[PDB]
């Protein structure tokens, strides 16, 4: 539908990904493309119990303060993260699409250094990924997710407002947080694909990432930003809530 | 290895309910995803994700999996619901698929409705005088027809024409029509249709008579 | 050359909630096919059209019918209209009850 | 349709990205005639990267051209099971269920190519008033057609019956051989079906006499 | 010019057995009338559907038919059923003959 110096939208890239997977390791993540497990048959709970469900800490007072920091150990199965600020990405270490967030999906291929398109399908050393993230309103976009040739996901994103306590009280919200802050929306201290703290931007290689959301349903949902509007549907699951806000 | 038994065959009555269970090991936590093949024709996707239903297939198919079965309910089933039916699941990274299971559809048996036309009057003026039995809306399909001239059968000099079943009702039609010359017919007096078929206690006798009316 | 439409009258009288039949009788025409069609060819329930049968002589037969209650034959009428390509040709008859008188 | 030679190879062929997002997954299915389905191997456009069923992992290959926008598997050396109807799914990228299945394609291979099996039958040993006896040579289990038998180097002729061959249910044939002789005439003469197979080269003799009955 | 059938009955080869397979072939000489039917019957009952017949065509200087009927057992299933015995109908015979042999004994 369209291409551009890096944004390959509307839903068609051609080859420029990196196709380097190792299947040294037997966990076989790439061999579980075809199906997904359900929810109680591939242990997630236990990777599901390590982060608060709804009332995490509650004020952190008005200051929408910036500390990224480094959020590097965790993985980001729940939405609860403090993600790092990356700009490049060797290209030897991707297998599969870099989908990258407006936020509405956006994948970005492999490029030279200087920025020359390259078509190698990654295979060669000297590519590189060249992303540097900035929020929509100063261009580029929140920031984004892959795949690592390993077989374990990756995020990246702009800054996360901080927000928390004292009796071990800190909630560092990279998205949503609206009852917590001063009207905190995800045009500001939105991050990654975590529009709230129960949906996710649905994209063709969702089920993919996030393997814990496959008994997320569906939704179309319709969102602005800056000064522009985005149709977009996002996955959102029932669990007991109101859903309208 | 991983496999997964279903009941060879299941006979069930037109308007009733029949139940469908794939079996195997802690088949629970799999997602299952039914499939409907008529002979001679691709498989398509009735069921996936348990009770998760596509678009076109209408309400009366239905699905629930738990413990060690899953099952395909079928309400209101007619002739159209007749096909093999597959159970599908996805276990050590290998597509398994159920044995096929056979549905099929009892049929009702219906009695004949029998019709004797006498020849018309124009037909005659021009020398040949035709007699049509008709038989409609009958079942099985083995059905026979007998003609009486006077007491006297009748070989050869008929023709039987049969048309395709009803979908809806699975019923037959059938007409047998006798031909014969103007002198020869105007020499008998009564003609008689007789039918033998399922469904009927005795044969049944539509008869006539020529020149009373 | 001969549509040959003749009537197939009901009978007698079949009094009864005993639904009566009708039709007509298409023969000696070549080659096939034939349509045939009910009043102004807007009638379609418990319509029967056989399929053609090979006369002695190399001629093809067809017979048409259709199921119709008994008490509307009284006001009621009935029409066959039989269309034969090869002959480019178009007939139609009424299918009346007999005198029985 | 026309009957593969056996050791041969088949392709079979489905319509394939041509270089851009797919956001499906092609799968093989095949079913031999009324025994249900089985599956092969996946291709996902996406990721060139092949998946091959345990059953046919030593000949089955999945390749796809992209110029083209078609992907193929290759099956080779074809025996007499793999006579059956191939399929070709294709399902959404991570759900694992199998959608709008495109219409079959057929092959049919002529199992091999071996000699027949001679096997004897035992003439009555009980005394008849009419002395008539009937000898019969066996052939079975053979394939192609057709085979001669001949009794002692065809010296012998009255009375020879040879039924016409006849289907067997596995796929190869079956036939037999029958003359009737004189009972007093058992133990004098000998007695030898002679049966020759060209497509073979077999050329195969059996002797026929009256069985034991712990008598000697 | 109607002739009677002679009946034949072949029991199994001491070298079939092993293959693991047994067939048992029932043949019938010349008879002038082609209809007939054979009914394979062991242990006094009857089986169908696991038999195959073959037949010629009457010679030039003749009018009889003959044909046979090959019935194939698995192996281990000839192994009982102590009796055997083929059955055949046709016209002249004054009724239906059997040929019937035991297992054990030859
Ligand atoms: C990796 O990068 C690209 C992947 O984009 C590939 O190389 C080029 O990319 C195309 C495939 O994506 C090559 O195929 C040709 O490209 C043109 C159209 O193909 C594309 O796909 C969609 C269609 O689904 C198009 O809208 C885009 O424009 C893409 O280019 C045409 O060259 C050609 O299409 C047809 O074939 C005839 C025969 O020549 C053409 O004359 C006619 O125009 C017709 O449309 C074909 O589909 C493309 O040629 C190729 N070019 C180069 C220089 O590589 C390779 O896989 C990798 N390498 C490179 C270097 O890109
Ligand atoms: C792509 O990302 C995945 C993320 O899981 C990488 O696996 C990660 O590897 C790290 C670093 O090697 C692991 O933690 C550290 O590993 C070594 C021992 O192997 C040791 O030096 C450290 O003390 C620690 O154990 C970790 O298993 C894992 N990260 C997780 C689970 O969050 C994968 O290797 C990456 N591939 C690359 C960078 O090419
Ligand atoms: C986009 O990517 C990074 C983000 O700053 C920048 O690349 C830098 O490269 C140098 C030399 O290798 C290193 O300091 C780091 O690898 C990168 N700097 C970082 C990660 O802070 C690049 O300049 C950025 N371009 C922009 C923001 O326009
Ligand atoms: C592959 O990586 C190597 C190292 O950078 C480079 O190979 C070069 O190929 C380009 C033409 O594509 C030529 O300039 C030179 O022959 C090679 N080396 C250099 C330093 O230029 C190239 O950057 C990468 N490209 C490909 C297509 O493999
Ligand atoms: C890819 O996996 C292979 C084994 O599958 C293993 O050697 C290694 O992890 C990777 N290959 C290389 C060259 O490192
Ligand atoms: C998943 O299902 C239930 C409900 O979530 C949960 O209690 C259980 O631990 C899991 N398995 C089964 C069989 O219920």
């Amino acid at each position: 539908q369209r291409v551009q110096l890096i944004n390959t939208n509307g839903s068609w890239h051609i080859n420029r990904t990196a196709l380097n997977c190792n299947d040294s390791l037997h966990t076989g993540f790439l061999a579980a493309l075809f199906y997904t497990h359900k929810f109680n048959a591939s242990g997630c709970p236990e990777r599901m119990a390590h982060c608060r469900p709804i009332d995490e800490f509650a004020q952190g007072w008005g200051p929408i303060t910036y500390a990224e920091g480094h959020g590097s150990d965790q993985r980001p199965y729940c939405w609860h993260y403090a993600p790092r600020q990356c700009g490049t990405i060797p290209a030897s270490q991707v297998c599969g699409p870099v989908y990258c967030f407006t936020p509405s999906p956006v994948v970005v291929g492999t490029t030279d250094r200087f920025g020359a398109p390259t078509y190698t399908w990654g295979e060669n050393e000297t590519d590189v990924l060249i992303l540097n993230n900035t929020r929509p309103p100063q261009g580029n976009w929140f920031g984004c997710t892959w795949m690592n040739s390993t077989g374990f996901t990756k995020t990246c994103g702009g800054p996360p407002c901080n927000i928390g306590g004292v009796g071990n009280n800190t909630l560092t919200c990279p998205t949503d947080c609206f009852r917590k802050h001063p009207e905190a929306t995800y045009t500001k201290c939105g991050s990654g694909p975590w529009l709230t703290p129960r949906c996710l931007v649905d994209y063709p290689y969702r089920l993919w990432h996030y393997p814990c959301t496959v008994n997320f349903t569906i939704f179309k949902v319709r969102m602005y930003v800056g000064g522009v509007e985005h149709r977009l549907n996002a996955a959102c699951n029932i669990g007991h809530h109101h859903h309208h806000h | 290895s991983y496999v997964l038994t279903q009941p060879p065959s299941v006979s069930v009555a037109p308007g009733q309910t029949a139940s469908i269970t794939c079996s195997g090991d802690k088949l629970g936590d799999k997602y299952v995803s039914w499939y409907q093949q008529r002979p001679g024709q691709s498989p398509v996707l009735v069921l996936y994700q348990d009770s998760k239903r596509p678009s076109g297939i209408p309400e009366r198919f239905s699905g629930s999996n738990s413990g060690n079965t899953a099952t395909l309910t079928i309400s209101g089933t007619q002739a159209m619901d007749e096909a093999d039916y597959y159970c599908q699941a996805w276990d050590s990274s290998a597509l398994v698929f159920g044995g096929g299971t056979k549905l099929t559809v009892l049929r009702t048996v219906a009695a004949p409705s029998v019709f004797i036309f006498p020849p018309s009057d124009e037909q005659l003026k021009s020398g040949t005088a035709s007699v049509v039995c008709l038989l409609n809306n009958f079942y099985p399909r083995e059905a026979k027809v007998q003609w009486k001239v006077d007491n006297a059968l009748q070989s050869g000099n008929s023709q039987e024409s049969v048309t395709e079943q009803d979908s809806k009702d699975s019923t037959y039609s059938l007409s047998s029509t006798l031909t014969l010359s103007k002198a020869d017919y105007e020499k008998h007096k009564v003609y008689a249709c007789e039918v033998t078929h399922q469904g009927l206690s005795s044969p049944v006798t539509k008869s006539f008579n020529r020149g009373e009316c | 050359k001969g549509p040959s439409v003749f009537p197939l009258a009901p009978s007698s009288k079949s009094t009864s909630g005993g639904t009566a039949a009708l039709g007509c009788l298409v023969k000696d025409y070549f080659p096939e096919p034939v349509t045939v069609s009910w009043n102004s060819g807007a009638l379609t329930s418990g319509v029967h059209t056989f399929p053609a049968v090979l006369q002695s002589s190399g001629l093809y037969s067809l017979s048409s019918v259709v199921t119709v209650p008994s008490s509307s034959l009284g006001t009621q009428t009935y029409i066959c209209n039989v269309n034969h390509k090869p002959s480019n040709t178009k007939v139609d008859k009424r299918v009346e009850p007999k005198s029985c008188d």
